[PDB]
């Protein structure tokens, strides 16, 4: 089992130590420890390999060492783009063996208030004896949010289906609801809302099928 | 600048086989060893296979020994991964990966009995717009506005997972009052699984 902490931060200019940690006791260098970066909407990256041999095209600001039987991974000075999830593999002479991943957040980064655009099922779905409300949220920061759906006044649990925060190609998140209802459930009510919860701040959007 | 390129993946039954190919380009495809990851939905990074620089040798992780077979061409540079008797617990993306450098962005092979299902693209009329791509299996699904004129306003968000068992994901465009009733709005939907192309007139 490869161990790694959950989560740290820093802001820009700011140093970052990252942890890997093998259940069996020390890592040497023959665990051969290759730490791979993952930013939203990019694709998996080998920065460091071999316990501190870097991509040619990665940023000496990384570096990769052994510390107290432990694999390091440290940021000197992080940047706003290293942002992004790390990750450590460890080699046990036969084979890799990852870790859970560390997230690295640079703060900075200004609030955003989040945009929530709820549609009301189409008139062709209505057609083939369906119904799904799409609420719609994005341009929100950081990426913590709460959805709740409210037939009439009162809230609804079943048939709700949500996706997790996920960055847009700006930096900030964006998120999507489902309600997946019958027909007869969608004319039954007189409103239907997605409530849409920030940073303590509530955004409620409302559709109805009388427009 | 390294690149790598999967494909293969598609839907199979428990049982069944498929091969993986990865293209690689911008780097000494030869000098380097390579390796076979995979993450199943929710689960976390798996490492697979990985190969000699000749293919004199060949490490395989456990779930997957008597079963997948990694192999190298040294003189097209292609990584292969070939999966026989495939297992539920084989569905994953599969990354093309190095120590160094860039992985591929990903094939998704999945192992399942259910049938492939083709999604039902609804508009969602303005009163932003958009379209609404609903019940599919597996994915992927591709979307584009107007023949891919239009590439800013739009954003097409990660596909959600319904209790049923289906994918349903939409994608919406903001645009100016005043082009409603000049402009025209398509959305295409390709879901290439299922043989499902369709454009659908988004309409106030
Ligand atoms: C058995 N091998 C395999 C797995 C462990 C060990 C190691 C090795 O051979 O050095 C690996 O390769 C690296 O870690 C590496 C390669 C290129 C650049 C930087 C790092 C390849």
């Amino acid at each position: 089992v490869v161990i790694q902490e959950s989560a740290l931060t820093t802001s820009p200019g700011g140093t970052v130590i990252l942890t890997c940690r093998s259940s069996t006791g020390t890592i040497t260098t023959s665990n051969y420890a290759n730490w791979v970066q993952k930013k939203p909407n990019h694709v998996f990256t080998g920065l460091i390999g071999a316990t501190s041999i870097r991509a040619p095209g990665v940023p000496v600001r990384f570096s990769g060492f052994l510390i107290g039987g432990k694999a390091a991974l440290t940021i000197t000075g992080a940047q706003t783009e290293d942002d992004a999830m790390y990750f450590c593999a460890l080699w046990y002479n036969t084979h890799y063996v990852f870790g859970g991943g560390t997230k690295v957040t640079v703060l900075g980064q200004p609030k955003a208030a989040p945009s929530v655009t709820l549609f009301p099922p189409s008139s062709e779905e209505l057609q083939a004896n369906k119904a799904t409300l799409v609420c719609l949220i994005s341009d929100f920061y950081p990426g913590a949010v709460t959805v709740a759906w409210k037939a009439d006044s009162s809230p609804v649990k079943a048939g709700v289906e949500t996706t997790t925060p996920s960055k847009q190609s700006n930096n900030k998140y964006a998120a999507s609801s489902y309600l997946s209802l019958t027909p007869e459930q969608w004319k039954s009510h007189r409103s239907y809302s997605c409530q849409v919860t920030h940073e303590g701040s509530t955004v409620e959007k409302t559709v109805a099928p009388t427009e | 600048e390294v690149q790598l390129v999967e494909s293969g993946g598609g839907l199979v039954q428990p049982g069944g086989s498929l091969r993986l190919s990865c293209a690689a380009s911008g780097f000494i495809f030869s000098s380097d060893w390579m390796n076979w990851v995979r993450q199943a939905p929710g689960k976390g990074l798996e490492w697979v296979a990985n190969i000699n620089q000749d293919g004199s040798e060949k490490y395989y992780v456990d779930s997957v020994k008597g079963r997948f077979t990694i192999s190298r061409d040294n003189a097209q540079n292609s990584l292969y991964l070939q999966m026989n008797s495939l297992r539920a617990e084989d569905t994953a993306v599969y990354y093309c990966a190095k120590e160094l450098g860039p992985w591929g962005q990903g094939t998704l092979v999945t192992v399942s009995s259910a049938s492939t299902k083709g999604p039902s693209v609804f508009p969602l009329a303005p009163s932003a717009l958009g379209c609404l791509v609903k019940d599919y299996f597996p994915e992927p699904v591709t979307v584009s506005w107007n023949s891919g004129a239009l590439t800013s306003g739009v954003h097409t968000f990660p596909a959600v997972l319904q209790s049923s068992g289906l994918y349903s994901l939409s994608s919406v465009v903001t645009v100016p009052s005043s082009s409603l009733g000049t402009q025209t709005y398509i959305c295409n939907v390709n879901h290439k699984p299922s043989n499902t192309k369709v454009d659908k007139k988004v309409e106030p």
